[PDB]
């Protein structure tokens, strides 16, 4: 009785949500047709994939997400896919020319137009569920019309839902890659009007696990689709707890009472034990205190991040498979005994900790192996401080001789929109530095 | 010890049956039931489906 | 007569109720479809006292099990002798607090408390002769830590004359599973210190560490855990239902264990308990069941019961025994440990003696102790309260939805003078 | 007849593991790929393995994987198991 | 519940371990491919099970050569070890201590502290650390000294125990090894806890007279070690009248912190064409290991008085006829004891039989001993190293290869004084009061 | 009544024990599932004395079993009548001492004591009327020689009026089997004369020369010692457990041995011995057993009983006799002998008789001799740890671990002016 709605934006939005959609049909069963298999003509019990689903009173079922673009190269690919009888034909939304890394374009120009057909589809949605747990928003920040769209939602629904809550799946810049060069820009912009606007950001950087592939996966030319397919993982098991049976359960609700301690800081860091491909899985016995030590491993992240140079506020894990309570009180008075990661003063209990009975899934032709124990952790502490510092100076760099503007200001932008961002920034620089003292 | 090797192997081997209860009051008699059975660790489990 | 029901709310509550049940069951041997199959004839002759009778023969238990969220019911719909609830009792809601105390004392709990105060009135006057209600609750959940103290003072208002008893799991820093476990701890105590004439305190670091080196078992479980919370629930109640040497019902516990109004909280403990490999090696003895029974490791608490004194000292035994053995036991430790005693209240040793031992065991003992050594939870928690309220830490939550910081400077200022007022009686003398 | 597909951490040659891709598998598919000659050769491409776009070349299909991995699988052990005996291994004359 | 740690660093160090680590798998049934034939916590000593199936040996390996780490990786024990435990580095030392210890292996030093934390935290009765390194090699020495030195301060009182292979007095196979082994016997004199002579040409002229091998190889001194190696930890891991343990060396062994150089030899050494025609006594088996040819040292007990020795005997001895023989041994004039030390033999028994590999030279035996003693006659070897070292530092020779790589020029002088005051501290104890 | 418990430590007391409870066990009838077999009443009127009851109606040896190392005790378990044991009575450390004083003694067995004490003065408790205690232990491991005797000395701390029995193995200079043998033995022999009330040496070598020369088989064990040990332990107490013409407790040997309080190391041996190929020929007779009690080989200590004078003597038949022929082979001996007796204190052997001979023995003999021949093996453990101790060797393992050289001449200075008083009253004349 309880649903969750799911909103992808940009061509990363969409092969994310993708990619995190097999990995659901695979758990639930779901064959690429909608029906269970033919073989299987029981059924009729164990109602969890309405988390994700909806009946259609006899046979298939539906997505509960929708894809957005305004480049139609990838709704076509999807519609042509293996895929093209699962997903509703007029829920893959559409457009006709690309804001080509513009937010201007995004924000102020084109995706007004197609807004309001994404809001129709989002009410025809809502108006079906009853129970909804929430919305989730995965969106590529580093291209225009995924951050100008994502922006638009988030504001719009805002005031459409009021207190409904929203969990964003961001995609930030590299530290020092890039694919293209004017993203400092519009991802500060989509930044600032995300702050007021998401109730939970998470962190989803490249290198972080380009590392992690190449260090655990022991992958030497990884694609973008592993990525994908670790992302996917990581949210399934995130959502795992609100459609299996658990002993400790935790709801998409009891996130940012116990992950966000005042309402702008709500951006979380996420890492995931353990990452181990077939041929040396099976050679060790996968400890739930040594995988809850390299879940906290600094080098285990998803986020080019050091949580050494910042100050630790509250962190999240959760288990599936399984684990043992007291193994897993074990090893977080271990985590509390260790000297280099400490707690602050001002929170002495810091650990949210839930259990799951389903171990995860594996998936054909993925890179991690079927294993009976896994733990991710989402963090909240003041490193975070680093990438909005880099950021700020990517951005003070262009903003100081004014390049690439016209590209804003000849697209609606008025020249000074930049501004409040940039104090924006700021402000939330010394709020985060304000409350990493102690008293 | 749990013979791990025999969950790897037999996962995605599961039993779906239609049974009837027997049972001594009359009031559920009728009612049918759907049964599951888990042979990766032997696990039973009963479903109770309402018209 | 004098019966009570059960009253369980949030997933901790009816976990417990879950096997609490069971093990009644099991100790009146009633089938999973309500079919008496009994040997013995005191069995029946007090089995109104938790059990109502219907047409055919079968009875149900006077449970009423809420919740915000319907899964946890659902699932215990699932559990062996899950059948015997009547189904009316069920109340669900449709959004869950998340593990929130406003959303579960103050605008989705007061709303739904309606119907479960309509049934649970409905069940208090329908009985014979009503002795009082037992609660059980988790400190660590946010909609049983509104809702359930919020039914708490809404029964006393109504039934001030009548007895209250709680079962209140509170959280420990150690098995730490939510990192908001001290405020919704602390704002629940507020409203329990008031109202609840009786609370014990369960521990689940404390059950863990029995089940590690009493039981010797590797694998510890949420079933072990609730097996052991039910058996010590029955052994309060086991009394009242079976005759004995000396009976004393939850009136008289009340009367001889709080000796003033506002120092109702408790710490309990079974025995015996033992491995398989030494169930045949260890013997059945009194002097056995005392040592064990007074064991500071064996309480059912992380509290360190050697680090105060106790105020009081309630027992109840299980079995045929003679009564000059258990009196003599009990002088020869009062006079044995003097010093973790007070001193200006002599003989605070209450005891109670059931010819009815459990199934399965010959002889069975239940402790509850009233000391100062309580103290250390609340000062930890109290500790870690103001630690993640200096910062204002999570209070925006709780500020959005009607319930303001004076409250809990309110709150932290009641539990402080709680603690030194419990402690003052610590350094008391004659 | 070595054993097809080698440990993760293998310093060495694995022929032509630079000139024709191999992007995307663990390692040890990688390696056997190579040592069981599945793959191409050579700079050009007839017309049916061209056109097939990841998300078209894989990405897709259902349990035909679960036949061909399975079927890798068997081979592979069936191949290893081709030692035995209560004499160890002839490692006095391997080093 | 008790477990130790090996560690194998350079050419002679893995392929040491190769030999230490098929003794060990063959004597506990476990199978090459690491899983059990099928049929008591005995193989937690040295192997940690994965919850269903094969076992993890509880050892590394270092170098930076990988052609050893490729051949062991692709023998018969490829699915045996964990992959990522053979740490093998790009570029070798080349017999250049400095850059071993200076340059390139500080880059690998991290990666094999972090498995070495990773392994440790599965173990809960830890006993000890293990190490085999050949010194008269660059990288083996300067990796050894590095990690002897993080370890000595990352755990501290934990023990840890080297079989070094200093070179022969005249038979070498480099000519720069003299200021490496004298630099690694610097570094290691105060952060090794016990060290282990093991000298080729002695166990060469063991195998010539004994074996009766004309043309042997290392794998036959690699496989001598090994049962060396196995004799003296059966004791953790089989029953036993009289145990000892890993901590029952430095409470019997070392009398003073400085003096830790220790020397070992072994009997019987016979092969199957005559292993049966002798009933193979304790006593004269006992009267051969302390015969000073039979040593797996270049050295001679004779020269030199003697500190404390310990036997370990595995079989069916009896203590009656250990007691019997330390007698005669005490009786016999040829052999004598420090003067304040009235009793300095420790005794150990064991049950378990040492096995017997198949392709191998020794036979199957019902009696085994391995002593390992302190005496003051070794000595020698420092002497002469002391002077091999001289002959070169006078002219300053091979030492732009050491200034080059970060090393400073007065490096050698320390070690030198060091090598000195060790000896001086030999003749200071060697004498009566 | 007048009951004792056995408590060992260290591999060679654990050894020891488990022959004793062996021997204990085949004499009082009991199975090794601790069910009684016996045959005679006798046997289960005083089997209190060493056998508590358990449920069920089996028997259990009140023995405390504690080591640094769990080896021994894991190895004894599965040994026979290893299952008679209470697992509770089992400690064990996980480190171990490497046979180390220092270790022992000061840094983990003082922080490990605290359960082994706290379970033997539950047993202590639990007795009707404590007698007193038996340790059985070895000098040359330095765990036993370090726990034993702080156990020693923290008992007599809390029982001043209660007995202390010591089985002391001391190691001989002949069969050595540690290099660190005379440290601890001087550091435990020092700790020792000050809290024991009574102390018996074996050793090793003697009872190697008595399998070798009298029993004559070839290859002596450990069992064969531990079988002898057991014989001559047993021998003692068989009087208090068995009736018999003249009972004498162990408090009355106390008294009527120990002349000074400081003067109380004996050497014991047990009669008869013979082979297996020589059991036909001998006839038991009173005459036969004397002449073997006071033969010199027949001693259970390499010390030579003619090497001095005999301070005072006693014996304990086993069997039916009559007491003028054991009075008049008393009197014959000590006249034939005058000279290696002290002639200040006249009639200086105490005899008792009990008519309960040993399972497969018509007649058996226990002698106990306290005499100044025993100076000797003080003498040379002395000359021993001052030649290993001038030259400061093997001794920076003791003082890094809290100790230093000045306890260490201490207890040189407290054994040499023991051995000197011990040999004053040889020399003392009438
Ligand atoms: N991890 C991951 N990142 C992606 C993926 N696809 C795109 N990105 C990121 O997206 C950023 C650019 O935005 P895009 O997703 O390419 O395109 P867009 O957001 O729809 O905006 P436009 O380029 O204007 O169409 C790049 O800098 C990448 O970091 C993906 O498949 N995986
Ligand atoms: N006993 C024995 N000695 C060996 C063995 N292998 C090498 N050595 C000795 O080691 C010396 C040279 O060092 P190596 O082991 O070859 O190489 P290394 O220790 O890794 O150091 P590098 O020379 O810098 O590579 C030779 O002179 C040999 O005496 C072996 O298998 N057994
Ligand atoms: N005995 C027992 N305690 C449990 C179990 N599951 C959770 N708990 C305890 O319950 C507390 C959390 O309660 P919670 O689930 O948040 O209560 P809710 O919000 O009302 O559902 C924690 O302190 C746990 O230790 C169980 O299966 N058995
Ligand atoms: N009689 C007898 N003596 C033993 C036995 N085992 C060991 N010993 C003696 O005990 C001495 C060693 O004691 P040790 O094991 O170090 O004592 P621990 O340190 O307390 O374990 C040796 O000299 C042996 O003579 C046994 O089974 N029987
Ligand atoms: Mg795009």
């Amino acid at each position: 009785m309880r649903e969750v709605i799911s909103i992808h934006v940009g061509q990363g939005g969409i092969q994310v949500g993708n990619a995190c959609w097999e990995l659901f049909c695979l758990e639930h069963g779901i064959q690429p047709d909608g029906q269970m298999p033919s073989d299987k003509t029981i059924g009729g019990g164990d109602d969890a994939f309405n988390t994700f689903f909806s009946e259609t009173g006899a046979g298939k079922h539906v997505p509960r997400a929708v894809f957005l673009d305004l480049e139609p190269t990838v709704i076509d690919e999807v519609r042509t896919g293996t895929y093209r009888q699962l997903f509703h034909p007029e829920q893959l939304i559409s457009g006709k020319e690309d804001a080509a890394n513009n937010f201007a374009r995004g924000h102020y120009t084109i995706g007004k137009e197609i807004v309001d057909l994404c809001l129709d589809r989002i009410r025809k949605l809502a108006d079906n569920c009853t129970g909804l747990q929430g919305f989730l928003v995965f969106n590529s920040v580093g291209g225009g019309t995924g951050s100008g769209l994502g922006s638009l939602l988030l504001e719009r629904l805002s005031v459409d839902y009021g207190k409904k809550s929203k969990l964003g799946f961001t995609i930030y810049p590299s530290p020092q890659v890039s694919t293209a060069v004017v993203e400092p820009y519009n991802s500060i912009l989509s930044t600032h009007s995300l702050l007021e606007h998401t109730d939970v950001a998470v962190m989803l950087d490249n290198e972080a696990i380009y590392d992690i592939c190449r260090r655990n996966l022991d992958i030497e030319r990884p694609t973008y689709t592993n990525l994908n397919r670790l992302i996917a993982q990581v949210i399934s098991s995130l959502t795992a707890s609100l459609r299996f049976d658990g002993a400790l359960n935790v709801d998409i609700t009891e996130f940012q009472t116990n992950l966000v301690p005042y309402p702008r800081i709500h951006f979380m860091l996420s890492s995931y034990a353990p990452i181990i491909s077939a041929e040396k899985a099976y050679h060790e016995q996968l400890s739930v205190a040594e995988i809850t030590n390299s879940a906290f491993e600094p080098a285990n992240m998803m986020a080019k991040c050091d949580p050494r140079h910042g100050k630790y506020m509250a962190c999240s894990m959760m288990y599936r498979g399984d684990v043992v309570p007291k193994d897993v009180n074990a090893s977080i008075a271990t985590i509390k005994t260790k000297r280099t990661i400490q707690f602050v003063d001002w929170c002495p209990t810091g650990f949210k900790v839930g259990i799951n009975y389903q171990p995860p899934t594996v998936v054909p032709g993925g890179d991690l192996a079927k294993v009976m124990r896994a733990v991710c952790m989402i963090s909240n502490s003041t490193a975070i401080a680093e990438v909005f510092s880099r950021l700020d100076h990517k951005f003070d760099l262009m903003y100081a001789k004014r390049a690439f503007v016209h590209w804003y200001v000849g697209e609606g932008m008025e020249e000074g929109e930049f501004s409040e961002a940039r104090e924006d920034l700021a402000a939330l620089e010394k709020d985060y530095e304000e409350v990493g003292i102690e008293t | 010890r749990k013979d791990i090797n025999k969950m790897y192997t037999q996962d995605q081997y599961i039993l779906r049956f239609e049974g009837k209860l027997i049972s001594q009051n009359k009031e559920d008699n009728h009612r049918k039931f759907i049964i599951s059975f888990f042979c990766g660790d032997d696990t039973i489990m009963v479903y109770e489906t309402a018209d | 007569m004098r019966e009570i029901v059960h009253i369980q709310g949030g997933q901790c509550g009816n976990q417990i109720g879950a096997k609490f049940w069971e093990v009644i069951s099991d100790e009146h041997g009633i089938d999973p479809t309500g079919t008496y199959h009994g040997d013995s004839d005191l069995q029946l002759e007090r089995i109104n006292v938790y059990y109502n009778e219907a047409t055919g023969g079968r009875y149900v238990p006077r449970a009423i099990l809420m919740d915000l969220e319907p899964g946890t019911m659902d699932s215990v719909r699932a559990g062996p002798f899950g059948q015997l609830f009547r189904p009316d009792n069920f109340v669900f809601g449709q959004t869950g607090a998340g593990n929130n105390w406003a959303k579960g004392h103050y605008t989705e709990g007061a709303e739904l408390i309606d119907s479960v105060l309509d049934v649970v009135r409905k069940e208090a006057e329908g009985c014979d002769c009503l002795q009082g209600f037992q609660i059980t609750h988790s400190l660590g959940g946010g909609t049983g830590s509104g809702m359930g103290t919020l039914l708490i003072s809404k029964v006393r208002e109504e039934y001030p004359d009548r007895i209250m008893e709680t079962f209140s799991v509170v959280p420990s820093p150690k098995v730490s599973d939510t990192v908001v476990e001290p405020y919704n701890a602390t704002l629940s105590v507020h409203q329990l210190v008031e109202n609840a004439d009786e609370c014990m305190v369960i521990d689940n670091e404390a059950l863990y560490d029995i089940c590690f080196r009493t039981l010797k078992l590797t694998t510890p479980t949420y079933g072990d855990l609730n097996h052991l919370v039910s058996a010590a629930m029955s052994g309060v109640t086991c009394c009242l239902r079976f005759p004995g040497q000396l009976n004393s019902d939850l009136r008289k516990l009340a009367v001889n264990l709080i000796p003033f109004p506002r120092l109702h909280f408790f710490m309990i403990g079974f025995a015996p308990l033992t491995s398989r490999g030494s169930q045949q090696y260890r013997a059945l003895t009194v002097p056995e069941l005392t040592q064990q029974m007074f064991d500071a490791k064996n309480m059912m608490c992380a509290a360190d019961p050697r680090h105060g004194r106790y105020l009081t000292a309630s027992a109840l035994f299980r079995g045929r025994m003679s009564t000059k053995e258990v009196d003599e036991q009990m002088l020869n430790v009062q006079n044995k440990n003097s010093s973790y005693f007070v001193e200006w209240i002599p003989n605070n040793i209450k005891s109670s003696i059931c010819d009815i031992p459990p199934k399965g065991l010959k002889m069975a003992v239940t402790f509850v102790g009233n000391s100062t050594a309580i103290q250390e939870m609340f000062k930890r928690v109290a500790e870690q309260f103001t630690a993640m309220f200096r910062r204002k830490a999570f209070l925006h939550w709780y500020t959005g939805e009607g319930m303001d910081e004076m409250e809990f400077t309110e709150a932290e200022s009641n539990m402080n003078d709680l603690v030194s007022e419990y402690q003052q009686y610590q350094d008391a003398t004659a | 007849n070595q054993a097809k597909s080698h440990i993760p951490g293998y310093a060495g040659y694995i022929p032509g593991i630079r000139s024709e891709n191999m992007y995307g598998k663990t390692y040890g598919k990688i390696t056997y790929m190579s040592v069981t000659n599945q793959h191409h050769k050579g700079p050009d491409l007839p017309p049916d393995l061209r056109y097939t776009s990841t998300v078209k070349g894989e990405f897709t299909d259902q349990k035909g994987v679960k036949k061909q991995e399975l079927l890798r699988q068997a081979v592979i052990e069936e191949a290893k198991i081709t030692s035995s005996g209560y004499g160890s291994s002839p490692l006095r004359t391997k080093y």
